[PDB]
């Protein structure tokens, strides 16, 4: 309704100056991070207070106008309840109709001495992917068995009234307990964890590189003992979860601070710690590792499909590591090891879900795919599974624990075609597959796989439902980690720490706004 | 502080309700502790922004008026270095 | 940004009662139509005044707060200038790139003794159709020659800085002057006018029905002379423009007021006027005519493609008029006459534009189409025309009167496919046509032709541009007549009449809000 | 009419500007003559709606509060028939 242009007034130079001074005194006297002044919630709140001033003048009783921390806590809690009721039906329907997945993000916090279990629900609505944070549970180290994890998961979904988890596709790392906790459920392995394992194992298995890596660790160990950890500060923030890229972060620590490092070791008489380290070799290792950053980033998105790019990611690793006569031998060996590990660690741990996702990216149909027969069998089975779900649902027999659930212009002008379509029995599952397989779709950079399927829903009634829900399953268990990281302040710092229930309410609400309110 | 003979203005009920909504959305969207609204630096800053509205009206370009995080960091750093 | 639910307060019963009394006294004391209380502009303005009361209390100086009629006039004029500048580039680009059409609506107002010339620009932006009113000129009966009309048209487009009209497809009725005025331009015949002509000629050519039609006119003539015109009031408002459905409106006038009519004629001793009229025959005629209302409605839309439904409309007329043994002979003859006229009047006056539009509705590809060879020739020619326009534009030689005018995720993962596509010369015009012709597209009631082409733009780079722009040409010259009718009050009534320039500014602005501001 | 000792309230400049915008959008969207804003019945109606806002605040359900055209027509007709 922007019928009116809406010009905003730019304040005077002096006002602008006083503004920066007020923001500085806020972050200093209240100990807030500099990024706080950039938040979109912060900006909208400031707009509101300016609006209050315009209506009431400057002499407003501000201490009275401002809500207390207590009232805000209650408000967040009540709003989350309202939003949960608003989308409750949508969530239960996604789960029931085989369209839901959940990423289970687990990490150990050694400072707080607590394990964290983040749970995010993923589904789609037409062309859009939905990612809703359901909970971020802080667990006691002794209450972290497979049984405890399963109990926590059940409790999280029960808070959204989802009691039957049969159809939810879970995406988790390979930790012993999380895997055992979901042994009776559909569970896919996290590609962020797999790729990280490929890298870590490859460096450890190349003795010529494990040597300088060990030497580098000896140096870190010394800088730690000498309280100079801050001297090894790197600007490199990896796309890969911290818990999984210990090697890359360390190498950049040493390399970015090289000249400083050699000086420190010399004046401390600790030169035996640098023996075996070849700076150029370290630089090559970081160059190679940097080439995988984009893969980690692409596999961890949850605003766009990522599952279909797992196979292409494997191909990319092999391309990056292709033999090159210009490589020094230590590097050539590392590359051969990475390729060997891509097969034994990553590929060995993929599932039919991954190959089918790649199959569901139309522009890639013509590419060498070795599992088409298995993919078709899986697709026929999944299309039939949804048809079964719908029949049982119709008779309220789907679950013992979950309660189920003027003529058109075209008919006017095309009466013949219309009656034909009414009398024509729907195309069978195999027919949809055969038509799809022959699709010739052009790769363009603005190609969006979800839109393609959504627009082709009439042509592929059942296959499109399958493709959309399958393509909505994230490739990484750390899909929501960007939000979890932003919430570190309110989950850990004593002065700023909010309670467990409100953390869950706040995260859910934050994801609700992001998904449904622009 | 202490109430004077001429009291500071009390806003309408709708205004109070909206202030709760805006502050709650701030902490949810930006992941801030509920205690951020009771800060002394925070309150003084909010008093300033009310004064800005009293002077320029509702339609102020806020994005332009506010410093970026890096600009703010630099300001805090130079303010600190002033202790020479 | 509807993060907050936003509940609205329902006022008390007594407030609601006073509201209705205030609205009643407004429409009575100021002589406003009842529909004025329902306008969306009216509702938003009332919301604003309630907002003013909430901020300032009840004792606001209202006479001061309200703008004067003069200030409003200036505001409408200045806002229209702002919006014209905002979309000026878009409009000129649509015209230049063969994507623009204009409906020319002409009618004679015998009360005001003035001819009206409405001009509306039509183009598309992705999946959306844009219809912008450029002017509604009130012309003097003596200043209505082909030369005068052409001069007026040039003046209208010059107001939007479009000086070269070469590429604009004009849609007009067959009036002698409007046709001659555009003899050097692309001009398509209005299907509303053609269908109306088919109907009018058919009734006149069926002597058995022309007989009771003449008798009906004799009755109207009498009711007019006796000042009883109000007694012949019908509730039937036809989709077809008033100037074109004289027969249908009259028949319903008599039929709806039958019993009243016979009584009036008897007590006036004018019974010879009803001789030959058979009520059941009249009822059958109105039943048949009512079956065409939907066609007129479907062909006059400008919010959705209509050109592609001209051919199906012709088929529909023939289906409605198909031989039926249950018909009395007068009706059977009428039906044969309508079918004969559909061919000699409507079909004879269609162009390659109409058959191509129908060809461009994918679900109809398999249907009997007799002009495919002509359609292909036309398509190759139009695709090549745009390529020529782009070459000449590149050298600023298109017009002597108009001034011309990190790697992607897909490239990262599909480097092979990406380089191939870069080195692959674009598919030629004939190839796009051949691929299109073999398309198998399912008719569904939610099928939207513009979305189909927009989503298939990469597959059909040139053909989609052609289809989208062609499908955006309205089938009727009266496409904007619904707005023109709403503006009758401000263009004709002395007390409410605004000047010519502001009428144009107001209509353009109204269409701007409708198109670009939700 | 005639100014009294205690004058009626003058609104802010932004408010006056917005009133021009809202009324202009009303006449453009609904196709009303510019002269509709000077009507005596119109002005009395607007005074009423200001009073509604003063009582209930900004967030009134306007669509519910206003009668439909047919309901209004019926009201005018019965008001007329009152002359029996």
């Amino acid at each position: 309704s922007h019928m009116q242009s809406r010009e905003l007034k730019t304040v005077s130079a002096d006002c602008k100056k006083e503004a920066i001074e007020k923001c500085a005194q806020w972050v200093v006297r209240d100990c807030r991070p500099f990024s706080a002044v950039s938040g979109s919630g912060f900006i909208d709140m400031i707009k509101f207070f300016i609006k209050v001033k315009a209506e009431y003048g400057e002499h407003v009783n501000v201490e009275e106008l401002l809500p207390s921390p207590i009232t805000l806590s209650r408000k967040v809690t009540s709003d989350a309840k309202e939003k949960k009721a608003l989308i409750g039906r949508e969530i239960k329907s996604a789960v029931e109709k085989d369209g839901a997945s959940a990423t289970i993000d687990l990490w150990t916090d050694n400072y707080i001495k607590r394990n964290f279990l983040g749970v995010t629900l993923h589904y789609h609505e037409n062309n859009e992917l939905r990612d809703l944070i359901l909970g971020l549970k802080s667990l006691d180290f002794e209450r972290s068995t497979a049984e405890n994890i399963y109990k926590k998961l059940k409790a999280i979904f029960s808070q959204f009234n989802v009691e039957d988890l049969s159809s939810i596709k879970f995406v988790t790392d390979r930790g012993a307990n999380v895997v055992k906790s979901l042994a009776n459920n559909i569970r896919i392995n996290c590609s962020s964890h797999l790729l990280s394992n490929v890298l870590e194992n490859s460096f450890e298995e190349t003795p010529e590189l494990n040597m300088p890596i060990l030497a580098c660790k000896n140096i870190v160990k010394y800088f730690k003992k000498a309280n100079l950890q801050h001297r090894l500060r790197s600007s490199l923030k990896s796309e890969c979860p911290t818990r999984w890229n210990s090697t890359y972060t360390m190498l950049r620590s040493i390399l970015d601070n090289w000249e400083s490092v050699i000086q420190i070791l010399s004046e401390a008489g600790e030169t035996q710690r640098i023996v075996h380290i070849n700076k150029s070799i370290i630089q090559t290792m970081v160059n190679i590792l940097d080439g995988f950053e984009r893969i980690f980033k692409e596999l961890q998105t949850c605003s766009s499909p990522s599952l279909c790019f797992v196979v292409p990611s494997i191909l990319k690793v092999k391309e990056i590591c292709s033999p090159d006569v210009g490589d020094v031998a230590d590097i050539a060996k590392l590359k051969v090891n990475i390729i060997k590990n891509v097969r034994i660690i990553w590929e060995e741990n993929l599932s039919i879900w991954h190959y089918t996702a790649f199959f569901f990216y139309p522009p890639a149909l013509h590419m060498q795919q070795e599992k088409v027969a298995q993919i078709k069998e899986f697709c026929l089975s999944k299309m039939e599974d949804l048809e079964l779900i719908n029949r049982m649902s119709s008779f309220n027999e789907l679950s013992a624990t979950q309660l189920n659930q003027d003529i058109s212009t075209t008919s006017f002008f095309f009466p013949q075609l219309t009656q034909n379509n009414s009398r024509e029995p729907p195309v069978c599952p195999s027919d949809e597959f055969e038509f799809y397989r022959k699709e010739i779709v052009i790769l363009s950079e603005d190609f969006k796989v979800m839109e393609w399927w959504n627009l082709n829903s009439k042509k592929y009634p059942k296959l499109s439902k399958l493709a959309l829900s399958l393509l909505s399953i994230p490739a990484s268990s750390a899909a929501s980690e960007r939000t979890f990281s932003l919430a570190g302040n309110i989950i850990t710092e004593k002065r700023n720490r909010i309670g467990q229930q409100t953390v869950d309410s706040l995260l859910f609400l934050n994801s609700f706004y992001k998904n449904f309110c622009k | 502080s202490h109430m004077q003979s001429r009291e500071l203005k009390t806003v309408s009920a709708d205004c109070k309700k909206e202030a709760i909504e805006k502050c709650a959305q701030w902490v949810v969207r930006d992941c801030r502790p509920f205690s951020a609204v009771s800060g002394s630096g925070f309150i003084d800053m909010i008093k300033f922004f009310i004064k800005v509205g009293a002077e320029y009206g509702d339609h102020v370009n806020v994005e332009e008026l506010l410093p970026s995080p890096i600009t703010l960091s630099r300001k805090v750093t130079s303010d600190a270095k002033e202790k020479a």
